[PDB]
RNA sequence: GAGAGGA
């Protein structure tokens, strides 16, 4: 057989996902962290000193995770599922090297644990690393589980990928609302992060800062930065354009209006208004130099006698500002994807561990100084006790910060909340889509329609259909299939490579000719100017393709400002693309054959320079072909496949290129909450809330994406024989008509598993909690409340429990602050009976009893349950009708679901009709058809198969009415559609209250459903009641049925009294009893607690 | 309005704090609410 | 477009620098400044080809095809020296232009 | 988990055929369509009951707590 | 308390 490139180039994605899986940002980031940043931070804080005893120091020679000394074997870790069940924390010990001196001046070594770092699932440290279907089975781990999430306190917490603006990059925004433009740079070092704005006020360029006083003129700072000629300023900010010099001439005379300046004088002026404080006495000029040396731009530290780099950086910022001034629309959009970076779990954990390690070292040094402060007999033996004392602190802080999601830091004074999310377990696609999720840095973005739009620059980088619809509709995004997040490759070698490539350095180009040719910017800072930019770009790209440099170093050309940018920092989003030479591609139809054979695992494709990683910015310089047949002899890249523009979730949809986009978005939203198979160990798992499908079925119309994410092995749905027809009237608006006698045979049958935990804590008074129970009434036998408890006080496995029906008879001492045991049993408070199927008893690390009881409840598709259609056609079960009262074809098939035909004409889900036809044709032909974005099984072939079997070419059979027994006067769209049952079931949503618990404060009904509370009739509802002009109903609803209080108001001083006693007049003669809402009484008392007196004045209701 | 008592400019300066009833500031599970702590500090 | 203009400019710079090298054969005080890749690959010759093509070599066979640095001017640049901290700073003269070389593929 | 005993739309008893179906794919390897038709599954409801089925219980039984 | 469906 001959390989066809146009239909076999798509096989690179399986290779890409095998070598670089879907969950690779978390895994690779954490592996890089544990392999590099541990030792980096160790060598950073490698020394602790003291004011006394100069011959005493601790040297951290080396650090390892899970590796005691040589060992030759990773230390034994608790398996992840054991940690999940026992509510422990999955972690590995950290062993460091020790170098502690002695009074005899002897250096000795040790290897001691310093803490326990949590281990990300399926990382280089986890035991699941390289486990194949037998080790995973023996460890109760699902082979198809994504990984990348931590197990802390027995909870699956995932560090979501955080998007942010690119650090150390110039972002200029023209606020025309006032005529103001700016040039701020959030330079971010490992220690400092500050914004150096360059605003434009009074047509005059300034430079604000968080460390200087107010609006320093730009000419002065340019003189202080070294460029004092006052004419090189005009040749660095305006070049030779006449229309720019007059714009910038206004602020060039502010270096002489106040007084003429020199470099020292300008430094003194900038340091005079420095708001930064000095902990040691420094001269104003000395501090001012610092204000230019490091304080102005943390990104660039000029630790030399020449500040030309920083001066030219400020000059380029001013040049950009002047360009914006002369003509707007030359600014750069902040929402542009190339201007954003993605920080994964590795970097965040690096920051947290660095903070914790520096705090630990400070505490250890303080303790060492305290112990050694004694003038005599200051022994050094057992100097490593306080380290093991404090080793609890580091691991406790790490686990707590990961679990709670509040990352408290002090070095940067940065506080971020909600970094870690509890891993979602509803379907398989839900748990996979929670991974590879991106959270916007914007808090709310109330009306700003910028960050919430779909930027075209994210084509292939982000899923252009998957986004929490609602209040985060545009803020939260998800990675696509073909997408690799970069990491910091190098910074120093690339400068030497550029200098070899033929760019004159920054200290050898005059300001006059600096704007006459392209200047190459390396990672945002000007390096030099090089003639022939095209030759330089081509040679650098060739060097990158041949493997000389890292594949993630992206070089591109900007012509609006003549520049050749080179980006090397990590966090850039990159995707693979096939390199095409003049006119033709580079796959050459024989590398595909080798790939299919088993060699060239997408890495020899990079080594041989057939494919390359393009980030968002490098795509500006490229011309990309969608298909090989469109390659004109000018394009420089080719798409591997256009259906990778959709994420893992969006791959569920069949024929997504035929639907309307909001339908695809709704499907991406509601496919996570579709009940179905979750994992292979879903029965060995005790989770808070699991929804399971009794008989899950593989979809008929598959997708090339769902084979790669293994959605055909753990599906969530069933192939319902849908008849698209208006039937029974109970399916008007999105409502469905479920078919009885199919629910009976098992269709939509589901299961709900809920865990209940109990901790038998040991109090400080040496008193435990006893689970003793099982009372007996007369003639033996257990009482009704204990009828399903068992002898040991833990509910028998397999029994049935109802309202009441204690299944954990826990008793607690009354003297916790042993005979007096107050009984505090765990009572199943449910509306329907559920069965006990698992009871696990164990202990945690601290040796305290822990009992987890799992209650299973088998649920039937009752009326009012929500079913989706994998196209955004969500609906409720309007009616359940018997089999005979249903249309039937010539063969006697009756539909399982009768979807209304009105869902289509206004939502344009033609993809659903094509799915029905393809599914019917495939099932008649006995094969699974493919509905994939931009392709899939063609309609003509499916219609040919449909007409070969004797069915109509359009899939419209002719049915017989089930209640009159005659033909339906219109042919009925009839065929299998993959319908998925969603978790929003009416059994969990029905809720009613007559009387019950009331709030302690305002004596009003509680709010939730776990507390029997009423429905809030808020401001909008009372306004609606006002509109009808219903006064007695308003009074009854908002006073009588909500909170009524009989108060005693004094007729003289309108203050409420108790028991007919005014307490102020002390007469009880003017007291009058009347009923007002308790909320009003509370308000009156709170006003009287302030210096406000709501004195109620009364008048007779009667007497005319 | 100076016609009635308490209609004086000197009644708007804190000389006596009305301590609200414990019903307004109940103790939860002890764990006193904010107002009790604030007036204890006062 | 860009490639053709770059090639024409490179040919113009080749002929211009050949003329400059021929013209500055007189040696009163004039210099010229070269930029070379570091690491010293190990000399060679600036071998001129037909139709005004210039290339250089080193002891290793390597044809660094890069000619013509910035034509920057209005910056008077002169070269001096240093002699063992004694009476020194002897003015060696000014430079006419600059050449930058680059290894090719 | 396992094959449904009865095909929801019609009622045919499709539970017994599953094993047989597997044999028709393992020994004397037919196509799925011909194997389904040879088992008497004429209506496409019974066909999609067997063809589009995941035998999850095979994977579940790898984690039995009484080995 | 704050993470996220949901209509
Ligand atoms: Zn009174
Ligand atoms: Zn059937």
């Amino acid at each position: 057989d001959e390989i066809n490139t146009a239909q076999d180039k798509w096989h690179l994605l399986p290779a890409f996902l095998k070598v670089k899986g879907l969950v690779k940002q978390h895994l690779d980031s954490f592996n890089y962290f544990v392999d590099t940043d541990l030792k980096k931070i160790i060598k950073a804080n490698q020394l602790i000193l003291s004011d006394v005893d100069p011959e005493f120091y601790l040297k951290y020679v080396d650090i390892r995770v899970g590796k005691k000394s040589s060992s030759s074997t990773k230390d034994y870790l608790t398996p992840p599922h054991e940690c999940r069940l026992r509510d422990m924390t999955y972690s590995a010990p950290i062993y460091v090297d020790i170098e502690y001196t002695r009074g005899r001046n002897i250096i000795m070594h040790k290897d001691v644990e310093i803490g326990r770092m949590p281990i990300m699932l399926r990382s280089n440290k986890c035991i699941l690393y390289d486990a194949d279907e037998s080790k995973m089975a023996k460890l109760n781990e699902c082979p198809l589980d994504p990984g990348g999430y931590f197990i802390v306190n027995g909870t699956e917490k995932v560090i979501l990928v955080q998007e942010q603006l690119s650090k150390n990059r110039i972002i200029v925004e023209a606020d025309e609302k006032k005529g103001i433009v700016q040039a701020s740079v959030t330079s971010s070092t490992h220690e400092r992060k500050s914004k150096t704005y360059v605003i434009t006020k009074n047509g005059k360029i300034y430079l604000k800062h968080n460390s200087i006083a107010e609006e320093i003129p730009i000419a002065i700072v340019l003189k202080a930065c070294g460029i004092l000629s006052d004419l090189e300023i005009m040749q660095l900010v305006c070049g030779n354009d006449s229309s720019y010099q007059d714009i910038f001439a206004v602020n060039l005379e502010e270096s002489s209006k106040l007084d003429i300046y020199t470099q020292q004088q300008a430094l003194e002026y900038i340091g005079a208004k420095v708001k930064t404080m000095r902990r040691q006495k420094l001269t104003i000029l000395q501090e001012g130099i610092e204000a230019i040396a490091t304080t102005v731009i943390a990104h660039l530290t000029v630790e030399a006698l020449d500040f030309r780099e920083k001066a030219l950086y400020i000059a380029m910022m001013t040049r950009r500002v002047v360009m914006a001034m002369y003509n707007p629309k030359m600014i750069d959009d902040r929402d542009y994807v190339g201007n954003k970076r993605l920080e994964l779990a590795g970097q965040l954990i690096s920051l947290l561990f660095e903070d914790l390690f520096k705090k630990f070292n400070n505490d250890f040094k303080l303790s060492i100084d305290k112990v050694l402060k004694k003038p005599n007999r200051a022994m050094e033996y057992d100097a490593l006790l306080s380290i093991n004392v404090h080793s609890n602190n580091i691991t406790s802080g790490l686990n707590r910060a990961i679990s709670t999601g509040n990352w408290s830091l002090k070095r940067f004074k940065m506080e971020r909340a909600g970094v870690t999310h509890v891993l979602s377990r509803l379907s398989y696609i839900s748990a996979l889509g929670m991974m590879t999720r991106i959270s916007s840095q914007f808090e709310k973005s109330r009306k700003v329609s910028g960050p919430r739009a779909l930027q075209p620059s994210q084509f292939g980088m982000l899923c252009t259909a998957d986004t929490p619809e609602g209040e985060a509709c545009g803020l939260v995004k998800n990675l696509a299939l073909m997408t690799h997040i970069t990491t910091d490759d190098e910074e120093e070698p690339i400068k030497k490579l550029c200098y070899v490539l033929g760019v004159e350095d920054i200290t050898l180009i005059d300001s006059a000719s600096l704007h006459l040719n392209y200047g190459v910017y390396l990672n945002g800072t000007l390096i030099g100017s090089i003639r022939f930019p095209t030759k330089f770009v081509t040679q650098f790209r060739h060097l990158r393709r041949t493997g000389k440099v890292s594949e993630f170093i992206s070089i591109y050309s900007n012509s609006h400002q003549m520049a050749v940018h080179i980006a090397t920092d990590g966090g850039r989003i990159c995707r693979p693309l096939i390199i095409v030479s003049d006119g033709q591609s580079r796959v050459k139809d024989i590398h595909l054959r080798k790939l299919l054979d088993g060699e060239l695992d997408f890495d020899d494709f990079l080594k041989l320079g057939l494919v390359e990683y393009l980030d968002v910015n490098e795509e500006n310089d490229s011309y990309i072909a969608l298909y090989e047949k469109d390659i004109v002899p000018s394009m420089t890249h080719l798409e591997i496949e256009p259906f990778t523009i959709l994420g893992a979730v969006a791959g569920l949809i069949p024929y997504p290129h035929h639907n309307q986009s909001p339908r695809n978005t709704y499907q991406c939203a509601m496919g996570k909450q579709a009940i179905g198979a979750i994992a292979y160990n879903q029965f060995k798992r005790i989770d808070t809330l699991l929804y399971l499908m009794t008989y899950p079925q593989q979809p008929m119309v598959k997708t090339k994406t769902i084979e790669l994410i293994d959605y055909d092995k753990l599906p969530a749905g069933q192939n319902a024989t849908v008849a698209v027809m208006s039937y029974s009237g109970y399916d008007i608006e999105d409502a469905l008509v479920l078919n009885k006698s199919s629910i009976d045979r098992g269709f939509g049958r589901c299961e709900t598993r809920r865990k209940t935990t109990t901790v038998l804590k040991r109090y400080a008074n040496h008193t435990q909690d006893i689970i003793g129970g099982m009372r007996v009434d007369e003639n033996g036998d257990p009482i009704w409340q204990h009828q399903s408890l068992g002898p040991d006080g833990l509910g028998e496995v397999g029994m049935k429990v109802q309202s009441g029906q204690i299944y954990i008879n826990k008793s607690v001492p009354t003297n916790s602050a042993q005979t007096q045991y107050r009984e505090a049993p765990v009572i199943y408070r449910g509306p329907e009976p559920s069965h006990i199927d698992q009871v696990m008893m164990s202990v945690s690390d601290n040796d305290q009893a822990l009992i987890k009881v799992l209650l299973r409840q088998n649920r039937r598709p009752e009326l009012g349950d929500k079913f989706s259609s994998r196209h955004g056609q969500k609906g409720v079960c309007g009616i359940i009708v018997k089999q005979e009262d249903m249309p039937f074809n010539d063969q006697g098939i009756v539909p399982d679901i009768i979807m209304n035909p009105h869902g289509f004409p206004s939502r344009m889900t033609v993809g659903k009709m094509i799915e029905l036809i393809s599914g019917k044709a495939g099932v008649l032909n006995g094969t699974l058809e493919y509905g994939t974005c931009f392709g899939g099984s063609k309609l003509e072939d499916m219609s040919k198969i449909l007409v070969d079997q004797g069915f109509n070419y359009s899939g419209k059979d002719m049915l017989y009415s089930g209640i009159t027994g005659e033909c339906l006067q219109a042919y009925i769209f009839f065929g299998p559609i993959y319908y998925q049952k969603l978790k929003h079931m009416v059994l969990d949503k029905m809720h009613a209250r007559a009387r019950g618990p009331r709030a302690v404060l305002t004596r009003q009904p509680t709010e939730g459903r776990s507390r029997d509370g009423g429905l809030r009739l808020g401001e909008m509802e009372r306004d609606c009641v006002i509109a009808y002009g219903a006064s007695q109903l308003l009074l009854e609803r908002l006073m009588i049925s909500s909170d009524a209080f009989e108060v005693d108001v004094c007729d003289k001083c309108g203050l409420m009294g108790y028991s007919g006693w005014c307490t102020t007049c002390k007469s009880a003669e003017n007291i009058i009893k009347m009923t007002i809402p308790y909320a009003a009484k509370l308000l009156f008392q709170e006003l009287l607690s302030m210096n406000i007196a709501p004195r109620l004045r009364l008048e007779d209701i009667f007497q005319q | 309005d100076a016609t009635v008592p308490s209609g004086r400019p000197e009644t708007y300066i804190w000389r006596y704090l009305p301590a609200p009833p414990v019903c307004i500031r109940p103790s939860v599970m002890s764990n006193e609410d904010d107002l009790t702590v604030k007036l204890t500090e006062i | 477009k860009e490639a053709a203009a770059e090639l024409e400019l490179l040919n113009a710079d080749h002929q211009h620098i050949l003329r400059k090298l021929k013209k500055m054969n007189n040696k009163p005080e004039r210099f010229m400044v070269f930029q070379l890749p570091t690491r010293l690959p190990a000399v060679g010759s600036i071998r001129v080809h037909k139709s005004g093509k210039l290339s250089v070599k080193i002891g290793n066979v390597v044809m660094d095809i890069g000619k013509g640095a910035e034509t920057t001017f209005l910056q008077d640049v002169i070269a001096l020296s240093i002699a063992d901290d004694a009476s020194s700073a002897e003015l060696l003269g000014r430079v006419d232009g600059k050449i930058v070389v680059t290894p090719q593929i | 988990m396992i094959v449904p005993v009865r095909c929801f739309s019609c009622g045919k008893v499709v539970g017994d055929k599953w094993e047989s179906y597997l044999n028709l794919l393992q020994e004397d390897e037919l196509d799925e369509g011909t194997a389904l038709s040879r088992l008497g599954l004429k209506r496409y409801c019974c066909r999609r009951m067997i063809l589009t089925h995941v035998d999850l219980i095979e994977k579940f039984l790898r984690y039995n707590p009484l080995e």
